C-alpha cells in the first residue's frame, strides 16, 4: 500500500 | 484470539498479525493508530492522535488496515484452535540422539557431562527400537552424542552398516549427525564423516579467550588452538555446507556478537551461537537483569548480519533463519520426551540430553524396547497450546516451543515458560524479522 507494505504476501 | 505485535528496530516499524503469520511494514502513523484500531471509533482516534496527525491522513492510513483487516492480514482468528483438542495422539519417535559415549577429553564446565562406552549391541537396539516406534515416517535421524561420540568411532560405523541395511525390509532412509567437539579429528575419519554424516555440529564457543575459559581438558589448557584449524578443514571440504560451527554463550561472554563475528572472520559460512541451557545457580545463566545488554547485542548482530550479506562477506546464522511462509510444527516444538529421545550407552531411554542424568525421567532401555507410554504423552501434550503463558504469547506461532530442560530446571516443571528464554527467544525473532525487512 501507501502506509502498509506487506512482507510476507539448536537440539 | 486475535492479536498482533508491533515493534521499531533501528527505524524500521513492524507488525506480526499472529493468527495469519502476515508480517508488516508500516509507517509511523500506522504504528500510532494501531495502539488504539481494537478499542476505539474512527472519530475518537482523530481526536486522541491530531496533535501530531491530520484528519485526512489519519483516515488515509486508518482505510488501510481495516482493508488489512478484512482480508485476514491484521487481527485474524486462529483457523487451527478448534481442530487442536486432541490428547489421544499415538507419538511418533522420528529422531534419537546416541549418547555414543559418556566419557570425554574435556570438562566443558556449562555441560551436563561435568563414563561407559556404548556396545554395538545397545547401539543396533536402539536402531531398532526407532524403527518400531518410528510407524510408517520413511525418513528417521540419529544423532552421535554423548560426551565425545569419536572416542567410540568403531561403533559408530557400525551403527551405519548396521541401519544402511535395515532401510531396505522397512523402507526407512537414516539421516546420521555427528557433533564432535574435534578433539580428535583427522584427515581419515574426516574422509568417512563426510562419505556417511549428512551432518555435523563442530563445537566452539568464538574468540579464543571466551572458547578456553570454557572448554577445557582435564588439565585446564584450551582447546581453540587445535580445534580451529580442523573445524576449517572440515568446513572447506565440505564446500561450507551441511555443517555448522556452534557456540554455546553465557554470562560470561555477553558480548557474544563479537564471538559470532570471530567464527565469521575466520571463515565459517555456517554458525549457531546459542544461550547456555539449565545454568540455574551456575553463575552462567543470563538473568532477567541482562535482558538490555543481551537485546542491544542481537540488534548490533542483526545489523552486521544484513551489511555483510549486502556486501558479499556473508555467513548464516542459525537463530537468524525463519520462515516466512506457514499446525503440526506449533504442538510438537523440539519434540523431547515424545518425538525425539537420548539413548544412553546403558541403553536407558530419557527424553533428551539434558535430562539423562535424572531418573524420574527414565522411560525405559531400548536392550528391552518397552516405552513409558506416559511420560511420553504428558510430554507431547506440554506445547504451545496447552501453556497457559504460550496463549498470550505473540511469538507462539514463530518460537522454537520453548525448552523443557530449562523449564524443568528453573521451576521443576516442564510447563512453567522460562521467562529470560521467552524474551530471548521473542527478541531473536524480532531480529528475524527485521533482516527480511531488510532484504526486501
Ligand atoms: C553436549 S556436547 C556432546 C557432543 C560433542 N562432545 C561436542 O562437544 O560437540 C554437544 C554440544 O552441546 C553443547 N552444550 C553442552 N552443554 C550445554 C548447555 N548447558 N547449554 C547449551 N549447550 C550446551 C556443547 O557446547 C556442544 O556444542
Ligand atoms: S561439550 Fe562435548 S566435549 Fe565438552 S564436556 Fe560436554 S560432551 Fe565433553
Ligand atoms: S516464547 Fe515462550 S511463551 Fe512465547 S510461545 Fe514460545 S515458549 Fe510460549
Ligand atoms: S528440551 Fe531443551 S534441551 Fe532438550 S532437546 Fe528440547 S530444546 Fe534441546
Ligand atoms: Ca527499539
Ligand atoms: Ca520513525
Amino acid at each position: 500500500m501507501k502506509h502498509i507494505k506487506i512482507l510476507n504476501g539448536g537440539c | 484470539m486475535a492479536m498482533i505485535h508491533k515493534f521499531s528496530m533501528m527505524g524500521t516499524n513492524i507488525v506480526v498479525d499472529v493468527n495469519s503469520g502476515a508480517v508488516h511494514v508500516v509507517d509511523d502513523i500506522s504504528f500510532d493508530i494501531l495502539d488504539y484500531y481494537k478499542n476505539f471509533t474512527a472519530g475518537e482516534i482523530k481526536n486522541k492522535l491530531a496533535h501530531k496527525y491530520n484528519a485526512d491522513e489519519i483516515d488515509e492510513a486508518l482505510r488501510e488496515i481495516e482493508s488489512l483487516e478484512a482480508e485476514g492480514l491484521l487481527f485474524s482468528e486462529d483457523p487451527y484452535k478448534e481442530y487442536v483438542s486432541s490428547m489421544d495422539r499415538k507419538s511418533v519417535v522420528k529422531a534419537l540422539c546416541l549418547h555414543i559415549s559418556h566419557d570425554c577429553n574435556l570438562r566443558c564446565k556449562y555441560c551436563f557431562a561435568s563414563r561407559n562406552m556404548m556396545s554395538l549391541e545397545v547401539g543396533k537396539k536402539a536402531i531398532d527400537f526407532l524403527i518400531s516406534e518410528s510407524g510408517n515416517r520413511k525418513n528417521l535421524e540419529i544423532d552421535f552424542f554423548g560426551g565425545e561420540p569419536m572416542m567410540n568411532f568403531d561403533v559408530v560405523k557400525g551403527i551405519i552398516e548396521y541401519a544402511r541395511q535395515k532401510e531396505k525390509e522397512h523402507n526407512k532412509n537414516f539421516r546420521f549427525t555427528l557433533t564432535t567437539n574435534g578433539l580428535l579429528l583427522n584427515d581419515e575419519n574426516i574422509k568417512y564423516i563426510n562419505e556417511n554424516m549428512q551432518n555435523i555440529v563442530l563445537s566452539i564457543d568464538g574468540r579464543k579467550e571466551v572458547n578456553d575459559r570454557m572448554r577445557i581438558r582435564i588439565d585446564g589448557s584450551g582447546c581453540y588452538d587445535d580445534i580451529l584449524p580442523k573445524f576449517k578443514y572440515v568446513a572447506e571440504s565440505r564446500n561450507q555446507d551441511n555443517y555448522y560451527v556452534r557456540g554455546t554463550f553465557t554470562r560470561e561472554n555477553m558480548d557474544f556478537s563479537n564471538d559470532v563475528l570471530h567464527l565469521a572472520d575466520e571463515g565459517f559460512r555456517q554458525i549457531s551461537v546459542e544461550p547456555v541451557v539449565a545454568a540455574k545457580d551456575s553463575g552462567y545463566d543470563l538473568r532477567e537483569e541482562d535482558l538490555p545488554r543481551l537485546f542491544e547485542e542481537y540488534e548490533k548482530l542483526a545489523y552486521e548480519y544484513v551489511k555483510r550479506r549486502k556486501e558479499g562477506n556473508w555467513f548464516n546464522f542459525f537463530h537468524f533463519m525463519i520462515d516466512l511462509t506457514q499446525i503440526v510444527k506449533r504442538l510438537t516444538g523440539c519434540g523431547s520426551g515424545h518425538e525425539y529421545l537420548a539413548v544412553t550407552p546403558e541403553g536407558d531411554i530419557y527424553p533428551c540430553h539434558q535430562f539423562v542424568g535424572n531418573e524420574k525421567f527414565k522411560m525405559g532401555n531400548v536392550k528391552e524396547g518397552v516405552l513409558n507410554r506416559d511420560i511420553q504423552n504428558y510430554f507431547k501434550n506440554s506445547n504451545v497450546y496447552t501453556k497457559k503463558e504460550c496463549d498470550s504469547c505473540w511469538a507462539k506461532f514463530y518460537c522454537s516451543g520453548g525448552c523443557a530442560a530449562n523449564s524443568y530446571n528453573f521451576h521443576k516443571d516442564i510447563n512453567t515458560v522460562y521467562k529470560v528464554g521467552c524474551e530471548l527467544e521473542k527478541k531473536r525473532v524480532e531480529c528475524a524479522l527485521w533482516i527480511k525487512a531488510q532484504e526486501m
